[PDB]
Parts: structure tokens; C-alpha cells; sequence
């Protein structure tokens, strides 16, 4: 019942080298093959090569592609299935296409004796002028509905005389010579009783709503193959959920009778290679989207929440070895960049353009690309920047500078002889070793705010602060910390420019106070950050929402209470313990509670009479 | 026994200052000697501290910043002997007393980088072997005294620049051998021979040493009033 798994192709048109090369690749990959993951792509065999190996199939989930085959025969005598997960052409789930050459061969043979379904996809044929039979073949039976429409079915022979279909066959329908290649039918044949498929022509020869291919009785697990998924020689809708609602506990619990969904199958656990999804799925990789954390023991996939952190060098390293500065040539080799291992130079160089190098002038937008890192593990040197832009915009979300190594063995921050009015590092929260020089920015005000101490990881570190824009200056201009900014200075005017927020944070801005009797919505206190109340909770007009996040920690609840939990809807039918489905109503003082078990497709109150 | 905190602290500002300090919820709260011997750090800048009275009881303080405030006096810092750092940028010093930093033997970065001083008391300097950074830049000093730095044989770092400095004692850096950054720009040096040999003399010897705004080697940094040409580009003979 379980069946041995082959991960497919999606090459396409595509030659692997030498035909014997293709040939000895295409066989290792569907030798012994019953179930078919990907797509089947037979492709670029020749007359005379055995492909034997070919019968043993039984399903697809992808498509299937057989295209530019001079070989004689293609006995896939057993594919009973295509799922048609993914498409060819994003029409095809089925594709027989130029199996031919200007040698005046080509392809007769192609005995799908057993393919009986195609879930979701159409069918093409072009240009097999060597292949008969087939035309005989009704597709009504094998097709969906929806699908008929895109199909594109060409066929024509010349090249030779083909064998007429055994009489036996019905309506000459048959995939080749021999009663044993007689097309069957188990769709367009049966009684309306039938929604599904059948294995006869009366209303008991009915099959379940589960069934893909045919059966051997109206039972759930007498189908051939399942629609959506098998579990352990039994069809389903779905899977065993991994979840289960528990009433008593009012928590969702793992349930131990739940499954993961590898292809069509129902698996207790994934394959070894494998990937859990949010979806459930087991799955061969996480997407580029994301990254793999093992959690609760399963090896999910979670999604970055940032870029995916990449690990580029910095200058004068690999990639920019000999280098001197960030310029027009190398800046986009830092593209989608989390993490330096090395220094950085913005010098006046990059700027100019350097002619003895080949290199032109820096468009100064172009330093946008910088925002993505958040990592530097040496120094930051800047000698130069846009004249006109008042911070360093590139360094936004620089959160650290380690300084491994150092400019001049001393520093891991230089900013020097700038334009800037802010530094801006509004996320900068470390720099672990080195020192720190601003010097030189006639224009630049607040630096001197700073308690430098708090980013300092190594205790002989220092700062320089020099030359640049006068305290009275700055001081009188305005340009000085937010009110709302603690004694801890700031990056520049804003509230999101602070170190440390004087009363409390909401986002990365930062007080004045947390929304506890106003609010756009109603908030809570930790750690000095203003943290929004659950939405189900009802605002107080004389006292506080929330004491935490959930719906447990609300004063009252809006609408109706789930135990602790105060919800907009109550349960209703929900899974449970031993595969059922949970209703509950709720009473007049909206406190839900649970239904009479007889009550199985829900309920207006207690007991029936209220499942009448 | 314990006293309320505004009670030992007068200065608003700097009451609520240690409050913060100590993690407690009100300045009448009160402290003991305990809790005052815990306090190593304490970060005030821009507070709008006044003063600083209160601070002699904190015996164990390494680590004060005190830069952007209004404090005119800091005869109370006298006796903190375990105090490293000291930040006192930007404030409103017109004046410091005499022996003010005698006891402070410890310190190694001292900052009075942007108060009005005119002048330094004789021999100010002198209990601070350890020293390795003083900022006395954009100041309003006229003169130096003689000697003033002969003791700084550790200092690394000296900022003088935008002062009213128009000379130098003779010899005042020859003790600084540990000397590695010296700011001397924006002051009005009167390059009149034979009064600025020294001062040319020594530029040229260290030009390594002499920095302009960005940090960089830049012994012409330092210029003449009225030329505007480099102190070191002029030869003053016999
Ligand atoms: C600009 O960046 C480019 C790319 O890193 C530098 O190109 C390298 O230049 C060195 C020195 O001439 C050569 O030995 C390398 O082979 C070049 N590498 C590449 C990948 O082209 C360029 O030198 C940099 N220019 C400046 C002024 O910083
Ligand atoms: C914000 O903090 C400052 C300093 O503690 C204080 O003057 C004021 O009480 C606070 N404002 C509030 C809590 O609204
Ligand atoms: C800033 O840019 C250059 C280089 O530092 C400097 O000459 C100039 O004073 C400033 N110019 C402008 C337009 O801001």
C-alpha cells in the first residue's frame, strides 16, 4: 500500500550531454519507481534503448513530459494517475510532444493501459506522427470537467500503418494492440447515483466520494488510488489534524493520533531529508523565504522576519581584495547583505570615481543597499558622503560593530570630516571592542549626547569627540535631544532617535505614556514598552484593559468567554478527541458552554432541547 | 539609619539623578551608607543639574559624566579618589579652585572641553600622573601656566584648539613622551620670532604628533594671526 518514491524532474527541454548520458541519468532516477513526487519528464531516448524500467509507475503528482523520444516504445503500462500539481505549460498536466526526427522514426508505442484520472490538468499531443492508438482514447473519462477545455489534442499518422483496436475494446477505444490494452472506463459509464467514480454500470457499483482511479467496492478504502490523501489503506478529506481543540483545558493539544501530509500520504513523521510547513506538509526544503528551526522537537520552517542573513566580506577581503573603498563597481556585490565579516570604507575616492583603477563615480542612492546590514565584525570608516543628506541613511539598521580588527589598530567607528548633522545610528546598540572617533563634522550637533559607555563591550574603550559642531551652537539652533529622550542622548531630533526612552517605548519611538485609560487601542506595561492589549478585551472608561497579551489577561471580555479566554464566536465545530467535532453555545450572560454530545451538528443551549 | 534623598541631594535635578540611579521610586525616599557605597557609575549628562552638592557621599564613584549641565562649582567632587573618568563638557566652569584635583589620583580622562575658563590655576594638573586624555579645546584660556603639563608623562591626548592661546611657556610639552595626539588649530598664535621658536621648534620635531579636525597628521594646522601660515614654517634665528 505504501509505494516507492521517486523525487522527478523539471529539466524540461533540456539535455543532459550525450543521449547515453540523459538515458543513464533518466534511469537512475525512475528505477524501481512506483510514485513519482515531481514530475516524469521522459525525454531524448533513442530507438533500441530498453526502458523496461518504466512500468512500474502508478502515479504522478506533477506532470508528465515526454518529448523528443525516437525510441520505438514507452511502456508505462501501469500510471494509473496524474495529480497535476504542476503544469508544462500551465495548461498540461499530460504532454506527448515532436517524439520524432528528420530520420524518417519515430515513437508508435504508448501503452497507458491504466491511466484512469487526471485530477487537475489538460492534455496535449503534437507532432507524433509515428504513435497510433491513441486517438481512439476518449478522454471524458480520464479528464475533470473544468479542464476539457484546454486541450489541445493533435493527432496525426503517416509515417506508418498502426493495428486497429480488438474489437473487444468498447467504442474501438484502446491504448494498442491486445485486449489487454482495451481502454477502461469508470467515469462516463455509470449511473447518475454515482458521484464519484464506479467499477459498474448500476447505482450500488457506486464508489466513495475518495476514490481517484476505480475500485473494488463502495468503501472507503476499496478505492485504487485516493483524491486527496491515504491514510494507512483508508481515503480522507484530510489528514489527521496536529492539533486538537481540548474543551477541558482550553488550549489547543497536540493530538498523538495526528499526521503530517507527505505528498497524498498521511505520515506520522516526515522523511529524514525533510521540512515541516505551516501548512502541515512534510516537504524537501524551506523556502527562500525562510529558514529551519527545530521546535517542539519538529523541524519547521520559520520565515526571517528580515532579508535571510547572507555573510559578505568587507574591503580588502575575497570579492574586494585590493580595494580601497566602497565604489561604483563592487557596491552591488553587497546586495541583500546582513553581516560583514570585515571592515567597511566609504572613502572620497568612491565619490570621484578613480580613472587608474577603471573605476567611475558612486551614484550616492546606490548606498540604500547598506540598509540591509546590521552586522559589522571590524571597523566602519567614513571619510565621505552625499553633501546633501543629513545622516548616515545607509546604517539605520546597523544593530552591532564587534571590531575584530581596527583602523590604525584603535578605532571601530570613524566618521570623519562630514556634512552630516545626525549620525542617525538609531539601531546601533554594541560596539564591542575598539574605539570611536567623530571628528571633523562642522555641521554635526548631538554626538556628544551619547553615553558611549552602554555600546562599549571591552572597558579600556574610548571616545573621540572633536572639531565638530559647538554644544552652544547646537544647543541654540534647537538641535538638541528630544524632550522625551533619557539623559542617554540620542542620534539625532526625533523620539526615534533616543537611546533610552525616559518613561516608555512604543515601537522604536518612545513615550510619553502607554495607553492605559485612552487609547487607539488599549495597551500594557513591561519593561517600559507600551504593548498593545488583546483585541477581544473591552476598552474601560474608569480603569485598565489588560494586564498581558492574551485574551487571559483582560478585565472584560467583549463579547463572549471561552473559560478563561474572552472570543469573539464560540467553538463550533472544531476538532476533538477521538474524531469529533466540539459545538458550544453561549448563554445569556455570554459565557459559552459546552453541547450535548448528541448534539453533533451544533446547538443553541443546554441539553436538547436545544439540538432539535 | 537612613535620610531622604533630596535631603542629601538639593539640586533637583541630580536628586531625581540618584534616584534613578538606585532604581528607587521617590527622592524622599530614604538611603543608606550601603546603598551610597554602591554607586560607581553615574551617566547625568544634560540634566540640567545646577549642583552637585551631596556627591562627597558617594565614596566609591569611578565613572561621572557630568557634560551639558549648568554646575559652576565642583569643589564637591574634591574627594572622590576612586574617580577614572570625568566628564565635565559643556558646562558653565568660569573658574577652578585651587588643589580642586589634587586628591584625584586616579583619573585617567579628564574632560572640560567647552566651559569658559580664562586661565588654569598654577600647578592644576600635577596630582594626575595617570592622566591620558585631557580636553581642554573651545575654551576662552589666554595663557598657560608655566609647567602646566610637566607632570602628564602618561597623557596620549591633549585638546587646546579653539582657545585664545597667542603663545606657549617655553618647553611646556617636553614631558609629554607618551604624547600621541595634540590639538593646536584656531588659536591666534603670535608668530613673532624670537618669542615662537619653541612653539615651531616642536611642531617640527613632532610633526607626527600634531592633528587637525578630521584627526589626521596635519602639522600646519596650527597658524600665525593676522599671516594665517603655518607656526612650524617660521624660522626665527639667533
Ligand atoms: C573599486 O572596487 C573594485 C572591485 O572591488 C576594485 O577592483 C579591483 O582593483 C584591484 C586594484 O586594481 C585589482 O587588483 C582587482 O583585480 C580588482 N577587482 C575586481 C573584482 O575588479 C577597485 O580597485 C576599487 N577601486 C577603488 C578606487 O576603490
Ligand atoms: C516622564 O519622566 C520624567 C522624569 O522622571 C518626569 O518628570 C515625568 O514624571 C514623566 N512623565 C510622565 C510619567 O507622564
Ligand atoms: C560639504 O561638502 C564639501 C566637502 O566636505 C565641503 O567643501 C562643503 O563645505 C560642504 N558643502 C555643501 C554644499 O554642503
Amino acid at each position: 500500500e505504501e509505494k516507492k518514491v521517486c523525487q522527478g524532474t523539471s529539466n524540461k527541454l533540456t539535455q543532459l550531454g550525450t543521449f547515453e548520458d540523459h538515458f543513464l541519468s533518466l534511469q537512475r532516477m525512475f528505477n524501481n519507481c512506483e510514485v513519482v513526487l515531481g514530475n516524469l519528464e521522459i525525454t531524448y531516448v533513442q530507438r533500441n534503448y530498453d526502458l523496461s524500467f518504466l512500468k512500474t509507475i502508478q502515479e504522478v503528482a506533477g506532470y508528465v513530459l515526454i518529448a523528443l523520444n525516437t525510441v520505438e516504445r514507452i511502456p508505462l503500462e501501469n500510471l494509473q494517475i496524474i495529480r497535476g500539481n504542476m503544469y508544462y505549460e500551465n495548461s498540461y498536466a499530460l504532454a506527448v510532444l515532436s517524439n520524432y526526427d528528420a530520420n524518417k522514426t519515430g515513437l508508435k508505442e504508448l501503452p497507458m493501459r491504466n491511466l484512469q484520472e487526471i485530477l487537475h490538468g489538460a492534455v496535449r499531443f503534437s507532432n507524433n506522427p509515428a504513435l497510433c492508438n491513441v486517438e481512439s482514447i476518449q478522454w471524458r473519462d480520464i479528464v475533470s470537467s473544468d479542464f476539457l477545455s484546454n486541450m489541445s489534442m493533435d493527432f496525426q499518422n503517416h509515417l506508418g500503418s498502426c493495428q486497429k483496436c480488438d474489437p473487444s475494446c468498447p467504442n474501438g477505444s484502446c491504448w494498442g494492440a491486445g485486449e489487454e490494452n482495451c481502454q477502461k472506463l469508470t467515469k462516463i459509464i455509470c449511473a447518475q447515483q454515482c458521484s464519484g467514480r464506479c467499477r459498474g454500470k448500476s447505482p450500488s457499483d457506486c464508489c466513495h466520494n475518495q476514490c481517484a482511479a476505480g475500485c473494488t467496492g463502495p468503501r472507503e478504502s476499496d478505492c485504487l488510488v485516493c483524491r486527496k490523501f491515504r491514510d494507512e489503506a483508508t481515503c480522507k478529506d484530510t489528514c489527521p489534524p496536529l492539533m486538537l481543540y481540548n474543551p477541558t483545558t482550553y488550549q489547543m493539544d497536540v493530538n498523538p493520533e495526528g499526521k503530517y501530509s507527505f505528498g497524498a500520504t498521511c505520515v506520522k513523521k516526515c522523511p529524514r531529508n525533510y521540512v515541516v510547513t505551516d501548512h502541515g506538509s512534510c516537504v524537501r526544503a524551506c523556502g527562500a523565504d525562510s529558514y529551519e528551526m527545530e521546535e517542539d522537537g519538529v523541524r519547521k520552517c520559520k520565515k526571517c522576519e528580515g532579508p535571510c542573513r547572507k555573510v559578505c566580506n568587507g574591503i580588502g577581503i575575497g570579492e574586494f581584495k585590493d580595494s580601497l573603498s566602497i565604489n561604483a563597481t563592487n557596491i552591488k556585490h553587497f546586495k541583500n547583505c546582513t553581516s560583514i565579516s570585515g571592515d567597511l570604507h566609504i572613502l572620497p575616492v568612491a565619490f570621484r570615481g578613480d580613472s587608474f583603477t577603471h573605476t567611475p563615480p558612486l551614484d550616492p542612492q546606490e548606498l540604500d543597499i547598506l540598509k540591509t546590514v546590521k552586522e559589522i565584525t571590524g571597523f566602519l570608516l567614513i571619510q565621505a558622503w552625499p553633501e546633501n543628506r543629513t545622516d548616515l541613511h545607509a546604517f539605520e539598521n546597523l544593530e552591532i560593530i564587534r571590531g575584530r580588527t581596527k583602523q590604525h589598530g584603535q578605532f571601530s567607528l570613524a566618521v570623519v570630516s562630514l556634512n552630516i548633522t545626525s549620525l542617525g545610528l538609531r539601531s546601533l546598540k554594541e560596539i564591542s571592542d575598539g574605539d570611536v572617533i567623530i571628528s571633523g563634522n562642522k555641521n554635526l550637533c548631538y554626538a556628544n549626547t551619547i553615553n558611549w559607555k552602554k555600546l562599549f563591550g571591552t572597558s579600556g574603550q574610548k571616545t573621540k569627540i572633536i572639531s565638530n559642531r559647538g554644544e552652544n551652537s547646537c544647543k541654540a539652533t534647537g538641535q538638541v535631544c528630544h524632550a522625551l529622550c533619557s539623559p542617554e542622548g540620542c542620534w539625532g531630533p526625533e523620539p526615534r532617535d533616543c537611546v533610552s526612552c525616559r518613561n516608555v517605548s512604543r515601537g522604536r519611538e518612545c513615550v510619553d505614556k502607554c495607553n492605559l485609560l485612552e487609547g487607539e487601542p488599549r495597551e500594557f506595561v513591561e519593561n517600559s514598552e507600551c504593548i498593545q492589549c488583546h483585541p477581544e478585551c473591552l476598552p474601560q472608561a474608569m480603569n485598565i484593559t489588560c494586564t498581558g497579551r492574551g485574551p487571559d489577561n483582560c478585565i472584560q471580555c467583549a463579547h463572549y468567554i471561552d473559560g478563561p479566554h474572552c472570543v469573539k464566536t464560540c467553538p463550533a465545530g472544531v476538532m476533538g478527541e477521538n474524531n469529533t467535532l466540539v459545538w458550544k453555545y453561549a448563554d445569556a450572560g455570554h459565557v459559552c458552554h459546552l453541547c450535548h454530545p448528541n448534539c453533533t451538528y451544533g446547538c443553541t443551549g443546554p441539553g436538547l432541547e436545544g439540538c432539535p | 539609619v537612613s535620610t531622604p534623598i533630596k535631603q542629601i541631594f538639593p539640586d533637583d535635578a541630580f536628586a531625581e539623578t540618584i534616584k534613578a540611579n538606585l532604581k528607587k521610586k521617590s527622592v524622599t525616599d530614604a538611603v543608606t551608607q550601603n546603598e551610597l557605597n554602591s554607586i560607581d557609575q553615574i551617566i547625568a549628562n544634560n540634566s540640567d543639574i545646577k549642583s552637585v552638592q551631596g556627591i562627597q557621599y558617594l565614596p566609591n564613584v569611578r565613572y561621572l559624566a557630568l557634560g551639558g549641565n549648568k554646575l559652576h562649582d565642583i569643589s564637591a567632587l574634591k574627594e572622590l579618589t576612586n574617580l577614572t573618568y570625568l566628564m565635565l563638557h559643556y558646562n558653565q566652569l568660569q573658574i577652578l579652585p585651587n588643589g580642586v584635583f589634587d586628591k584625584l589620583t586616579n583619573l585617567k580622562e579628564l574632560y572640560l572641553s567647552e566651559n569658559q575658563l580664562q586661565s588654569l590655576p598654577d600647578g592644576v594638573f600635577d596630582k594626575l600622573t595617570n592622566l591620558t586624555e585631557l580636553d581642554l579645546a573651545r575654551n576662552q584660556l589666554q595663557s598657560l601656566p608655566k609647567g602646566v603639563f610637566d607632570k602628564l608623562t602618561q597623557l596620549k591626548d591633549l585638546r587646546l584648539y579653539q582657545n585664545q592661546l597667542k603663545s606657549v611657556p617655553d618647553g611646556v610639552f617636553d614631558r609629554l613622551t607618551s604624547l600621541q595626539y595634540i590639538w593646536l588649530h584656531d588659536n591666534p598664535w603670535d608668530c613673532t620670532c624670537p618669542g615662537i621658536r619653541y612653539l615651531s621648534e616642536w611642531i617640527n620635531k613632532h610633526s607626527g604628533v600634531v592633528r587637525n579636525s578630521a584627526g589626521s597628521v596635519a602639522p600646519d594646522s596650527a597658524k600665525c594671526s593676522g599671516s594665517g601660515k603655518p607656526v612650524r614654517s617660521i624660522i626665527c634665528p639667533t
